[PDB]
């Protein structure tokens, strides 16, 4: 619920959501050029993450790096695993590609508070959270396991 | 403004409403800083006299390989004739002030040519130049004597 | 005379001891985090 | 441009130097449509709190796009307190970004705006409803310019620290 | 699954199986071509390492190991610095009637060990490379066996590097913990988000006990009692030895598990390393100022040019990138072994350590008292030395990104070292026929060998701490271009 | 064109380094070799001043840029100003006599004047580099050097003396580390190093002032400046003669140099904002300096001391913001090089002669050593700023800065010129004590048994070779007026507006 550890962004272009059949709301928005997101390896992303109503809880631009992270093999969540590469015949992002996604709570973290430290939590339940990935590039060196 | 030591800019001496500069520019002989004394109107007027007096008798400074020290000597009395001409000019008395400060003006003129040919290390112009600002030289020394 | 005895104990004492205390503290907490 | 009331100004200093004082820019205010937002921005002036815009720097630069900037307490993008306790909410989403030279304050999203703002400079008209719009360049576009055009990093902050030298009321209201 | 990348270190231990060959047949017979093929295989690995300079940062086995540019370099020093501490120690076994057999295993194993931490992406291997280090450096400490004071020493030695290493991997539990159950460093700032754990206590005292842990392996000065019991121990080459490489390794290591895993926390990871840095550039260069010993106070003296690399450690890649490090972990190699080797060679002709036998050098040997005044002076570094230029990078990165705190106090910790360099070079100049001790007086420089090549890394080291500082420009454009640390 | 100055920075270095091993195990060889290679660096020097330097132009000249190091924009700059040529001409020739005075060292010769021509060499590469981080290597490089020709050549407590010059100056190269950072980093886009590009930034004054305190107490110490001065009568009054008067003669005017060239033409604007303090700082110090040294019993802590009164007129001198007052400046540079370099020259062989220190012992020598009683008391004529001496024409053209001065007002102006000229009060006394204590009077003891020796015909070409410049510069002071004169006024040019 609480915890928004606020860091005051600028917003991303709306656009509708083309939904999946796994219930992932889907929005492409810049589509990448170049090597598609490969299953297994590790790609560097920037992401702004927000909650229904539209607050923020995290961004890579607030840490200020690219998130590198190993898709495909569910190191993340299901979401953006889907919302990535794309299991029901989704297009998967391209380096220097935009994204944004609907994550729903069914492959977003449930309806459990995901990351409780102290009372409150940083996840409420049921949270049908907001992504916005930003795809800048491959890791340079990377292995598909 | 602190009483003891002005600080800041450290402002030239003004020109006070005089046309005894070029009308392209102020003057190109002015030493930036010189202590004029405020002495008074007779006092001006005679150091006008030594002041010129001394510009005439830089004559045997003048020669190969010492046109340096001409530019120098020449900047500096100078300095000291347009400062003091200023004070006179501006302490004149509205009949006698016309004609004194166009005698400055046309003697001006020759220390800024007269500098020119000294700064630039020509000899013969600076002599050549020599000779009507001495005539200009005793012409102001026989009018404040 | 006694003004310049005064200066030079001014020097040498109070103003060269500020100098010299620099060195003698550096020695002593040098010594004493050496030795606790 | 709908009524600015308060004209008001930061002037601003990019490169290496803290007081070079790279031009300067003026900026009007919608003081009548947005109260909280305007007196906010007019308190962050210093004028009558310790806290303000006075050393704080423009943190994200993004070509063809907005210039971000407005914390003081931090220099990252988190520390953006407004006057009004710490972070107060939006009001009254009547006028839209026109295109270059807004002045909508920066929030995470609905009902949490604070201090940092940004200056926009292409025409972006999508950010209507989720960020309050309000004020507008009158002079010194081109220093937006020269903001926007530095090269920026991989954290999209500008390479040249671009600090807000001063921020006073101007004279005008 | 080829893992190539790993060529120039598994080389190491191909020659480590013909190490054991060579004990394993004769067993007596071959003091000098043992010693041989060792120092052929450290070249063999470098000229392949240099072969292998071109390649990306491919990550070659099963996410355990990423052979960057960094970490290549990294490896790079490492490697130098057994090359260059290989002919110090040729001299030192024939003399206390030690096994070279064997020291040859254990100089190549840490060696090994070193190479693979520096570019090890587990945490796994960034516990058992440091252990495979930290082991071989307890073997190689007590390591003569002539008495008593030195195996206490190599035993609290033994005692807290390994509650160091348990504080470490304390630390990197709490990172298999708070980030889901996520290893493989640039995996685990994914875990700390796909679990929301990047802000929670856990996560914060997984910073704490690792950056313990590596202040520990850096012997910064709240964590560094060790180095001084241990070191006046342990014999003189593998002090030079254990000292720069581990230092080394472990600075590679505190850019890794701290750029990498750690950089959602760096505000707050910062000031630890700044506290350290501060405090490892005090207390360091204001103990050996009072020290009577000389490992002791070139222990100290080498905490505090760690104090000043962790300044290189703190700024970014960005605004000063890690050239500067990379550049003084070079000079400070090149400057620490020549003073090293002239405390060896003092010490292989004299007997002892103690810094009041010094007194008298310049009359007896005056090569070798430039030698070691020369290092001495680039590691206080007034003229163009090496070590000076160094230092130089390093508050250029340091005022350019904005730390003044750190600067300030390096260059008055600078001066705090300038005083005792030249308290020692005081004592290898002067002499009054009484100064000097009967440990002087009789030197004895030509009763040897021959010309050892102890005196050939000697004086490449004091070449290298001197015209570096001056020929400065390729080593600062071959570090630039390390930027894939991420 | 030609590589000029860099053949005049390295030759002595490049040359004392052919001094490897050199197996010639007497001083004759080495004291031959390096007092030819100083007389050839002095020739090459004026061959550079004479034929190819321009006096009525006030810019860089022979000017030479190499690229070092890409990182810093360090390069080798290297220019002579007006300001800057007579600095070199002084070091070539008081580092010239230095080496020649020391032609009786025998202990470690070989290394004395290698560590000589080392001196030699970095002196000139802190007057002649226009790089500021370069200024700051031929800084530090006449920092090791020195202290090797001082804690092992000269002082009974020589030890203690070396050890506060090199961390006191030490702990003043790092505030001079901190300015040049902070103007190369923090002084403009596109950051440099060379100042003839630098000369002509913006700095403004919140960090102007911060650059101005950083070099203030880097040259506040190189010219000792009262708060930070304490070095100085520790490392001269213990050193041997040959260094000190290079230490007094070229040393110490860097930090007075270094305040026209780093703070007064470089940070002008601050410089107005801290010059009304220096004047009184160097008022106060001329004051001070020579009520300290009656109190000192030493002879050479006395010179010392000296030397701290006599660079208050260059502080205040710098601190006028006139014409007059940097000529005056920079004349007493060179004016105070001469004497206290043929000072500290004639106390060390009176030293050598006498073998005792301190005035109270040391009566009359006179009759002694008479040739030593002229010399001494000629030089303390000119240290008296005696009329026909340099030292006279230096101690007035200050003055008529000050009274001169746009910048200072009469209400202060007057406070000023009395304190600046008790001071000539106050130096008969010192100098005149030293002389009537140490020469004038007759020893019951000392009446023909020691029959010491006078002033052998070396000693005497010294302190003869340094006297002719104070008298050719007393009776005609543009020798060295009109070879700064004109780069004053481009000094000046940037604070009247
Ligand atoms: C920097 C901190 C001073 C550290 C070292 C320090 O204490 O200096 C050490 C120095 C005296 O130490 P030394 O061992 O050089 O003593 C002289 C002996 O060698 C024999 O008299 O003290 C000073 O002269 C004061 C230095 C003020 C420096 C400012």
């Amino acid at each position: 619920a609480t915890r928004i550890d606020y860091y005051a962004t600028v917003g991303d272009p709306l656009c509708e959501y083309s939904y999946a059949k796994s219930g992932l709301g889907f929005c492409d928005l810049d589509v990448g050029f170049g090597d598609e997101a490969p299953r297994g390896v590790l790609v560097n992303i920037h992401y702004t993450a927000r909650f229904a109503d539209g607050t923020l809880f995290d961004s890579s631009y607030k840490r200020a790096r690219p998130l590198t992270m190993r898709i495909g093999v569910g190191k993340v969540i299901r979401g953006l695993d889907q919302g990535i590469l794309g299991g029901e015949g989704v297009p998967p992002m391209r380096v220097g590609g935009k994204r944004k996604l609907q994550i729903p709570p069914k492959l977003a973290y449930g309806p459990e508070p995901a990351g409780c430290f102290s009372g409150d939590c940083n996840i409420p339940g049921n949270a049908t959270l907001l992504y916005d990935i930003n795809f800048v590039e491959i890791y340079p060196g990377s292995n598909t396991r | 403004d602190n009483g003891f030591w002005i600080d800041g800019p450290l402002p030239i001496p003004p020109i006070y409403n005089n046309i005894v500069n070029e009308k392209t520019g102020t003057r190109t002989f002015i030493k930036k800083g010189v202590y004029v004394a405020d002495i008074g109107t007779k006092g001006r007027m005679y150091r006008v006299k030594k002041n010129a007096f001394d510009l005439l008798a830089m004559e045997d400074l003048i020669g190969p390989d010492t046109l340096n020290y001409v530019k120098k000597y020449l900047r500096l009395k100078s300095t000291f004739l347009f400062y003091d001409f200023d004070n006179l000019i501006s302490a004149a008395a509205s009949e006698d002030k016309q004609p004194l400060t166009d005698l400055a003006n046309r003697l001006f003129d020759n220390f800024e040519k007269l500098e020119d040919a000294a700064k630039t290390k020509n000899l013969a112009e600076t002599e050549s130049c020599y000779k009507d600002t001495k005539f200009l030289l005793q012409e102001v020394m026989t009018r404040m004597a | 005379r006694r003004l310049a005895k005064q200066t030079t104990f001014f020097d040498k004492r109070i103003i060269d001891g500020i100098t010299n205390g620099v060195g003698i503290t550096s020695f002593f907490v040098g010594e004493v985090t050496k030795y606790i | 441009q709908s009524k600015i009331t308060h004209k008001v100004y930061f002037d601003i200093s990019v490169g290496n130097p803290v007081g070079k004082l790279a031009g300067r820019i003026v900026i009007g205010l919608y003081g009548d449509d947005v109260p909280q937002t305007v007196e906010n921005f007019r308190a962050l002036c210093t004028g009558e709190k310790g806290f303000g815009y006075k050393g704080s720097t423009f943190h994200r630069v993004i070509r063809d796009f907005m210039i971000q900037g407005g914390d003081f307490e931090k220099g990252n993008g988190t520390g953006g307190k407004s006057v009004y306790g710490r972070t107060f909410k939006d009001e009254n989403f009547k006028l839209s970004h026109v295109g270059p030279g807004v002045l909508s304050m920066a929030n995470a999203g609905p009902n949490t705006n604070g201090s940092q703002f940004f200056i926009c400079t292409i025409k972006t008209s999508w950010l209507d409803g989720r960020h309050v719009v309000f004020g507008q360049v009158i002079e010194g576009m081109e220093v937006v310019k020269l903001i926007e055009e530095q090269e920026t990093d991989r954290g999209d902050r500008p390479r040249k620290k671009v600090v807000i030298a001063d921020c006073g009321q101007l004279p005008m209201s | 699954f080829d893992g190539s990348f790993i060529f120039p270190e598994c080389i190491l231990i191909f020659g480590l199986i013909l190490l054991l060959m060579i004990d394993s047949t004769s067993d007596q017979k071959d003091i000098p071509w043992l010693y041989f093929i060792s120092s052929t295989s450290f070249v063999m690995s470098i000229t392949a390492l240099l072969f292998r300079w071109r390649e990306e940062p491919m990550i070659s086995f099963s996410g355990n190991f990423q052979t960057n540019n960094f970490n290549e370099i990294f490896q790079f020093l490492i490697l130098l610095c057994s090359t260059l501490c290989i002919p110090l120690s040729v001299e030192y076994i024939e003399c206390t009637e030690m096994a070279i057999t064997e020291f040859l295993l254990f100089i190549l194993t840490a060696t090994l060990g070193g190479m693979f931490l520096c570019g090890a992406n587990d945490l796994i291997t960034i516990f058992v490379a440091p252990e495979c280090f930290s082991l071989c450096s307890y073997l190689l400490s007590g390591y003569t066996k002539k008495d008593i004071r030195s195996n206490e020493a190599t035993m609290k030695y033994l005692l807290m590097g390994g509650a160091s290493s348990s504080i470490l991997v304390h630390g990197f539990s709490w990172l298999y913990g708070s980030s889901g159950g996520e290893i493989e460093l640039q995996e685990i700032v994914n875990g700390l988000i796909n679990t929301q754990m990047y802000n929670s206590p856990g996560i914060s005292i997984a910073l704490i006990f690792i950056t313990v842990g590596i202040g520990f392996k850096l012997s910064l000065a709240p964590s560094h009692q060790w180095t001084p019991d241990v070191y006046e121990d342990s014999p003189t080459p593998v002090v030079a030895f254990l000292s720069v490489t581990s230092k080394v390794a472990a600075s590679a290591s505190a850019t890794r598990i701290f750029d990498i895993p750690f950089y959602f926390s760096s505000n707050e990871w910062h000031l630890l390393l700044e506290i350290l840095a501060i405090l490892s550039m005090i207390f360091g260069n204001l103990i050996a100022i009072t020290q009577t010993s000389m490992k002791r106070m070139l222990a100290y003296s080498s905490i505090g040019q760690i104090g000043y690399v962790i300044i290189g450690i703190i700024v970014g890649d960005s605004n000063g990138g890690y050239a500067s490090m990379i550049t003084y972990m070079l000079f400070y190699i090149a400057m620490n072994l020549g003073t090293f080797a002239c405390i060896i060679l003092f010490g292989l002709r004299t007997g002892t350590d103690n810094i009041r036998d010094y007194a008298g050098l310049y009359t007896k040997d005056p090569f070798l008292a430039l030698s070691l005044a020369l290092c001495l002076l680039s590691l206080g570094g007034l003229p163009p030395l090496a070590g000076f230029f160094g230092k130089l990078h390093l508050f250029w990165c340091g005022w350019q990104a904005g730390l003044y705190f750190l600067v300030s106090i390096g260059l008055l910790t600078s001066v705090l070292s300038i005083y005792y360099y030249l308290k020692i070079i005081k004592l290898l100049m002067t002499g009054r026929n009484q100064e000097i001790t009967p440990h002087m007086r009789n030197y004895r420089i030509s009763p040897l060998r021959s010309n050892n090549s102890i005196e050939l890394s000697m004086i490449v080291c004091v070449i290298a701490s001197t015209i570096p500082g001056i020929s400065m420009n390729p080593i600062i454009a071959i570090a630039q271009d390390t930027l894939f640390s991420f | 064109d030609f590589p000029w100055l860099t053949i005049i920075v390295v030759f002595p270095i490049s040359a004392g380094s052919l001094m490897l091993f050199l197996p010639h195990r007497g001083n004759k060889v080495n004291k031959w070799y390096t007092i030819c290679i100083c007389i050839l660096e002095l020739l090459l020097t004026t061959y550079a001043f004479c034929y190819n330097f321009k006096m009525d132009d006030p810019l860089i000249q022979l000017s030479e840029d190499y690229k070092w190091i890409d990182f810093f924009d360090f390069y080798w700059r290297m220019g002579i100003d007006g300001l800057s040529i007579g600095t070199i001409l002084l070091t070539g020739f008081i580092t010239t006599l230095a080496t020649l005075a020391a032609f009786p060292v025998t202990r470690d010769s070989r290394f004395f004047h290698f560590l000589m021509l080392a001196m030699y060499s970095g002196q000139i590469g802190s007057f002649s580099s226009r790089d500021l981080l370069l200024f700051f290597i031929m800084w530090e490089l006449e920092l090791i050097p020195v202290y090797l020709l001082l804690s092992m050549w000269g002082g009974k407590k020589r030890l203690y003396s070396a050890t506060k010059f090199i961390l006191y100056t030490a702990g003043s190269s790092i505030f001079l580390l901190i300015g040049v950072l902070g103007i190369s980093l923090y002084g403009s886009n596109e950051p440099t190093l060379n100042l003839e590009l630098l000369a002509n930034k913006s700095y403004p004054v919140t960090l102007e002032i911060l650059f101005y305190i950083g070099f203030l107490i880097a040259f506040a110490v190189k010219s000792p400046i009262i708060p930070l001065h304490t070095w100085l009568p520790d490392t001269h009054g213990e050193a041997h003669y040959s260094t000190c008067m290079l230490l007094a003669g070229i040393l110490l005017k860097m930090g007075a140099y270094g305040l026209v060239r780093i703070n007064m033409e470089l940070l002008p604007h601050a410089h107005s904002m801290f010059s009304p303090w220096l004047l009184v700082v160097g008022t106060i110090q001329i004051i001070y300096a020579a009520s300290t040294s009656p109190g000192q019993r030493n002879l050479k802590k006395r010179i010392a001391y000296s030397s701290v009164s006599h660079m208050g007129f260059i502080i205040i001198g710098i601190s006028s913001i006139t014409d007059p007052g940097l000529n005056g400046a920079i004349l007493q540079i060179i004016s105070h090089g001469f004497i206290g370099a043929a000072l500290f020259f004639l106390a060390g062989t009176s030293y050598d002669r006498i073998r005792l220190v301190y005035l109270d012992e040391m009566g009359g020598m006179a009759i002694s050593i008479p040739k030593i009683f002229t010399m001494f008391t000629i030089l303390s004529m000119a240290s008296l700023a005696l009329p026909g001496m340099s030292g006279f024409i230096a101690e007035f053209i200050v003055f008529f800065g000050i009274i001169t001065s746009q910048k200072y007002f009469l209400i202060s102006k007057i406070f000023i010129i009395f304190v600046m000229a008790i001071g000539m009060i106050l130096t008969p006394i010192y100098l005149l004590s030293m002389l009537r204590q140490m020469f004038y009077g007759y020893k019951l003891i000392n009446i023909k048994n020691f029959s010491f020796f006078d002033s052998g015909p070396r000693e005497l070409f010294l302190s003869i070779s340094i006297l002719l410049p104070i008298i050719g510069i007393g009776i005609y002071p543009d020798f060295v007026l009109s070879l700064a004169s004109d780069k004053v006024e481009s000094i000046l040019s940037n604070y009247f507006y």
